[PDB]
């Protein structure tokens, strides 16, 4: 499975992280992490794919990477507009999706 | 016996880029042509970062280089199916991207490195200069005067490269009538030509032309000249025509296509930034004066601008070339087919195209000039001539055994207006003439 | 502005058979694959079906296998799932996706221009 | 200055393998050695169709050419396990079977195309021809006299392609005593002489020797001699001697071998078959001719009869060598091998040995004579000499400078009636002498 | 008409190793430079007998060779994870393990056969020996005086192979501006360097030195001199020092790394045990004497004393060289990437690192001398100069056509007590050198 | 399966065709298609085992081919002792062999 | 003139047990393989099983595997096909023919020489 | 002088459950496989299982597979081995040994320092 | 199965050979044998664990190669200290390991 936070808030204009594990093992470029978003009653969108890679449209505040064996992901100038939910998802096995929790960021 | 003494320049601190002159002024009875060393010293370049897998930085020249995200072609534009991209060292070893200080560039020398050095030359005695000339008269000089037996030890003085050769054991051959055993040759090289991490300090033992320096018999005497008057003035090369830079980092390609026989094919492409190069200086650069105790046939080049033009991506191994080149590529894959099954067989089930990081690229020559026509007014000399005709028969049967056959066809011989009736137009077109041989 | 619509979502009695239709608008359906991905109230996103470009091979999960069944129509552009022994842990909502080929091909691993998604309750 | 002027042909409308006769009347005060210009012309080939997978047709020199099925081998009896056959363009292109105008032979020029041109020369004034020489004697000449200096330009004279240098980057070495970077050096080449599907035209510049037009002095005078009665006389080659046809299509065999490791070869076999050439005209052959205002060491080649006769496969290539030859050939493979189990780990599952579709062919020159015996009447020279002596010491012993050493063991040199001692007799020995010199 | 007549030498049954007096007594009125012809035999080596998987039987040289046994490194001490080991004949073949009069090593001879068969010649008429000199000062004339035009055939008196060219038939180009067909040369040779399990007999036909033999002007008269007690002393060579073993059976190493990318590693190790060496009989050795009918600049060379040493591993090609050496090797490797799953497509599934048998030999020649001093007490000569100086300027400055220049940083030239300033300093400096040129 | 036809007739002296096709998909050199003759009360013997390949012994008369998707099988200079049956022969998945149906021809 | 013959065909009660031989003569039996061909009246012919040149390696078709097994008996040249649990269907004409390897091996490609084959029925 | 002791075998109702513990000293635990090899009394000798160096992969033979749970722990280097569904052919001697991977990797080809071994009945 | 002799005697300072073999096929080297020897109540130790190759500590006084499609064990120069059992062991498919019975060898 995959452990994610239940919650987590930040200020405006701060800079916020939040980390994606595993039960047991670690995360490597091999376990393809990917980030999406889901603000409510739309589509989820797409936001980091690869570990680090971002499609088109998408603005150039979000990041993304491994640190001490978890997937992390940075905002850094967030807007009052990410009332929204983000989850995590992994690649295992030979053919295994595995999605994480989600937490429902709030901006004060 | 007779001794060689050394002499040291009066202005001091020399400097690449500027005017340097020397005073040679009185030693020796009797001179000829002079030999000037110098040593050079490391070429180090600075340290770079990695790229992000995003990133799209302006390069060098013009051109952007560009690493792709995965699943896009070389472009970020046009999507690609299975492209995986990475990050390698020239010689294949891994390089972490995002990583501060992470690889360096590599540094290499312009081909003919000592030749380049002296782009003007001035031989003056208290004004009036005696002899001016520069680098493109030395280049045809060497291309047609010096002959090939003296040229390997000549090629160590201005700081080229020469090949060695070796083998690589016995192997089995089959013999065709109406087995035995043979060795291989494979030629292979290094130098400062090579582009090498750290370059050793070079050693140019530059040689200066002259016409009444070629023979002992032709020397002017020092005590009827002006002794304390003579200047030679050297205008040395600017640090960014000799030294130049080669990738240190490779985007590495990798593929999957589908369908009965799979396919994983792996591309390159070189990350070229322009990276800061460590100054050279010029140290114990004396010039090892030779002191000894007591109309014609007639040499054109034709070059195209775009040689010598900072703007060519190759200009440091084509300043010396006469006429236009292009670039021919053999890219070299290793093919495997291999079947798993044994049962079906009709197509082999996987395959692979595994490519060498870098190309084999050869410099084709080609000549740019269809017509000659050199029409003076006094004389009409030469109208409508072949370029074959003045490149190859008239060196080989006039000018004796001192004249080496030219091997590219820029450079002719014919025994000033002169017109051209060429197609490569451009306005690129610039001559370099000899006539005192 | 790509679009993707799901249709068939509603109530139903356990143990019946039910059809979910996903239809696109601004893109060649003809090269894309199609994905499910089912999402639990209060749990974590799951993934359920593959079908492939022109419907020649397909594949399923562990927990769905023998009782979903999935195709297309290229002619219309429109995909269907099938879905029968329908049980209480069903009720879900359930998103038609879209997807590249990038390292893996046959799960997806892009995962672009999700749908908005049709609740299925038993 | 001096400008050498042309003259054309009377008798017009020239044709390959026919008599040409042309003036060269009065022109010139005094003249020396001729240069004749001819302009090639295309050589595109004839279109073929595909053959079917059962067709078994007749090829050229009396070899039979099969196309075998699926299931035997190279015959159409023998039956083999796990062969499968398929249509390839010599560049891997495929080619699909029994299709009107599928393909195209390649066409390439004999080595040395101009020097075959003049395959018989007469000078003659009003009768009483005063010299004849023809090719072998123009070879021999070629071999020892011209320097090898004047070479590469000279080599373009005739039609003949030079060799190019390219380079592959750095790589990383080892150096071992009691790390570096080094480059690789590749050498290619292409020209007429490489078989490609249409042939730019060629430019020869072939020169005419002479006894009398070797020195400026020695050039007899025009007004004594007949100015009107000079009429050279020059037989064409044939046109069935220059250009030649490479195969155009290729017979792919793949096969599978069952084991502990599957290997799959593949092997490749030619399909020749003698089309038609497109008819090669001589325009543009004016003759350049120069005109300026005002007992002893003796050299001898000997050379099969099968070099010449047209039932040699190799004939474009071995006409001009001295000393029957031989075809060395190195097939290199790709191996590769594949493990899928990871637990027995011992013999490989799988291999593949992927073969090139051209293999490497070298020319091993043998020697012809073990031993040498020229006994005239009235002077017994030399009796029961070996041929080493001849060919390598007495050369680099005596003509000085101007000779150059021979490099084929049939060549010789001998400071009339001649004997040999040779093994490999068939009546096949043919020898050409010069004295003069 | 002019014949040169042979004769034999008195002593009678030559034998290597051995101090051969030739007679030479009064044949011709005037006499110059001898040539003596050498025949020798074969070269077969003895049967032996293939190794027991637990053998670590002691080499040569002092360096052990091992047979390592299963799921062991080189060495039979430290455990190395799946490594396989077998028994190969150089060209590949399986060899039996255990097995009597299993392979034979392979023969082959030392560069330059012919050059270390004079050792030592003493030209000397009734005591008072007119003339010393080995094979060092032979060495150092052909690196410089013979010229580089007269060389393949002396290449080929000396029993020293030559290299000979093929090609690779057509193939696909990209030209780059701002298709083509294009051929590939690859090199080869086979001779007597070449290993080989019997060696055809050679032919030695080594040429004899003098000062007064150089003109025919300056051979000094017969009837003047003592004819009857003149008596030519040579020093043949060792039958060590000409032939030399190469080992005849190679211990082939197969290895698999576990991991994602499964990777079989294929590497080779020769098994080198010196065996007996057949005798080598010099018949039909007379010397062809040549009969008719009627200060200065100065060559030095430095040799390390490692390269005539025996305990030199490769003292048969080292012994010419002037300068010490290293060794460069090139392993090129065929990768082979294969997926089987095309699914993740991520990483190959398997790999392949299959080597070649052999390496690929560069010796590296470095220079010996940082700096040269040389300090007569006469006169002071050159002190603190470079060795590039002495190499490269002088000889392309000094000495004309006849000279050509050194292609080995050893030896050089200066227009008696000797000093030097160099680094590499282990008492093993010899100097060579001649000043009568 | 594989779809042949029922019957076919073929008067003295001219050329007849014979298709052979798929239920769904087409066909291509990777079927290998086959073709044989089985007259009544004698073996069958081979006739084009790979889509223009042959045996030895088989009169020259015969062909064969892939057109319009289809395995075509063309009789040129038929002789009156064609009277036997003509049936067709596929390779599918990795091990699969199907025969078709049998035409009895018939010469007038 | 190679020659090949079958044996062992006859009426027989449903859910017996029936043996068929297969000998040839004029050719090497040893490096050959043996294929039964079924060829049911008034439809199609159908492959039965391959057994190898040695009988190391034996295949079946899907509806008879588990109910026939093939044998070689090198010795004096001859192919046994055990056949049980007999039911109507079985009603048919069985070829034992020869084969080659082009292409695909163990299932046979050329297939030279037909048997005359024997009738079997229920 | 590296030792290894087996420990946990004694008398025992049939279709109980049993545990053996292998302990070693002398060796780096760490890089070495364990095997468990059973001898019969008056019958010859038979591999019963593999763990991997970390526990990853693990594998069984064809007449225990299902019953038979082996383990490791690299904390104190102590590898153990779960029985259940005892009967009365287990009664033999166990042991417990070490392997290196020349050629065969997983299976064990080596097989150094054999264990004393120990004796377990029904 | 694998086939090996039930007992075998040895006089004192003679030479020994035993028999390893298959139940029907031959043995080469792609069986992998192996020798041990299990002296009463001390613990196996490796003798021969390739064909040929043996282990550091081992008295070389011990033999063993591939002869009449038999793996042969052969002692030379046997002491009085070899009163101990002998087995074969062999390796088939890809994952079987076979051992064999026991030698009770005796020394007269």
């Amino acid at each position: 499975t995959v452990i994610h936070e239940p919650a987590m808030s930040l200020s405006p204009g701060g800079t916020d992280t939040l980390t994606c594990a595993f039960s047991s093992g670690s995360i490597t470029n091999n376990n393809y992490p990917s980030w999406f978003q889901q603000t409510p009653r739309q589509p989820p969108r797409l936001l980091i794919y690869n570990t680090n890679n971002r499609p088109t449209g998408v603005p150039s505040r979000f990041s993304g990477a491994i640190s001490g064996n978890k997937a992390a992901l940075t905002i850094t100038g967030a807007q009052a507009n990410d009332e929204a939910d983000y989850f995590c998802t992994l690649y295992i096995s030979i053919a295994d999706v595995i999605f994480g929790g989600g937490t429902h960021l709030t901006v004060l | 016996g007779f001794e060689y003494n050394k002499v040291r320049p009066h202005t001091g601190t020399p400097t690449l880029g500027n005017k340097l002159t020397f005073g040679i002024p009185q030693y020796g009875d009797f001179f000829h042509d002079m030999v000037g060393h110098h040593i050079l010293g490391a070429c180090h370049s600075s340290w770079q970062d990695a790229p992000i897998q995003g990133t799209s930085q302006m390069g060098a020249h013009g051109q952007l280089q560009t690493f792709p995200r995965n699943g896009y072609d070389w472009d970020n534009q046009t999507p690609l199916e299975g492209a995986v991209y990475t990050l390698v060292d020239p010689f294949g070893r891994p390089i972490v991207p995002g990583t501060k200080n992470a690889y360096r560039n590599l540094v290499y020398y312009c081909e003919y490195p000592g030749e380049r050095l002296y782009e003007n030359v001035r031989f003056d005695v208290n004004g009036n200069s005696l002899d001016e000339y520069s680098s493109d008269v030395t280049t045809l000089v060497r291309k047609f005067c010096i002959p090939g037996d003296k040229m390997t030890g000549y090629k160590h003085l201005v700081g080229q490269e020469v090949s060695v050769e070796g083998t690589s054991g016995p192997l089995l051959c089959n013999i065709h009538d109406l087995l035995d055993i043979r060795r291989n040759v494979h030629y292979s090289c290094n130098g400062p030509q090579t582009p090498k991490y750290y370059q050793p300090p070079l050693a140019l033992w530059i040689k200066l032309r002259f016409w009444f320096n070629e023979n002992v018999n032709l020397a002017i005497p020092s005590v009827s000249i002006p002794f304390g008057e003579r200047f030679i003035t050297i205008k040395l090369a600017s640090q960014k025509d000799l030294v130049n830079e080669f990738p240190g980092l490779f985007v590495r390609q990798s593929r999957f296509i589908a369908g009965r026989p799979s396919r994983r094919n792996i591309r390159f492409k070189p990350w070229f930034i322009p990276g800061v190069i460590n100054e050279i200086s010029l140290t114990n650069n004396e010039l090892y004066i030779n002191n000894l105790f007591v109309i014609e046939y007639m040499f054109i080049g034709l070059k195209p601008t775009w040689n010598i033009s900072d703007q060519n991506p190759h200009q440091h191994r084509d300043w010396h070339k006469f006429g236009h080149v292009v670039n021919a590529i053999m890219q070299p894959t290793h093919h495997a087919e291999i079947s798993f099954q044994d049962r079906d067989t009709a197509l082999p089930d996987a395959c692979s195209s595994i490519s060498d990081i870098s190309p084999v690229t050869y410099p084709i020559t080609l000549p740019i000039i269809k017509n000659i026509s050199v029409t003076a007014h006094g004389i009409n000399l030469i109208d409508k001539f072949p370029s074959k005709f003045c490149s190859s028969y008239i060196p080989f049967h006039y000018g004796g055994n001192a004249i080496k056959t030219p091997d590219d066809p820029g450079a002719m011989m014919i025994t000033f207006y002169i017109s051209w009736d060429t197609d490569y137009v451009g306005s690129i077109t610039t001559a370099d003439l000899v006539v005192s041989a | 502005q790509e679009k993707l619509v799901e249709s068939g979502g509603g109530l139903v009695q356990p143990g019946g058979s039910l059809i979910l239709s996903c239809v696109g608008s601004g893109f060649t359906f003809i090269t894309y694959e199609i994905n499910w991905v089912r999402q639990a109230p209060g749990k974590g996103l799951e993934w359920l079906a593959v079908v492939s470009k022109i419907g020649d091979r397909t594949y399923y999960a562990h927990s769905v296998r023998g009782r979903l069944t999935i195709s297309r129509d290229n002619s219309q552009n429109t995909a269907y799932l099938q879905m029968n022994s329908l049980r209480t842990e069903d009720t879900a909502r359930y998103y038609c996706v879209r997807a590249w080929c990038a390292t893996t091909c046959l799960p997806g691993d892009i995962m672009d221009l999700w749908g908005p998604g049709v609740g299925v309750i038993v």
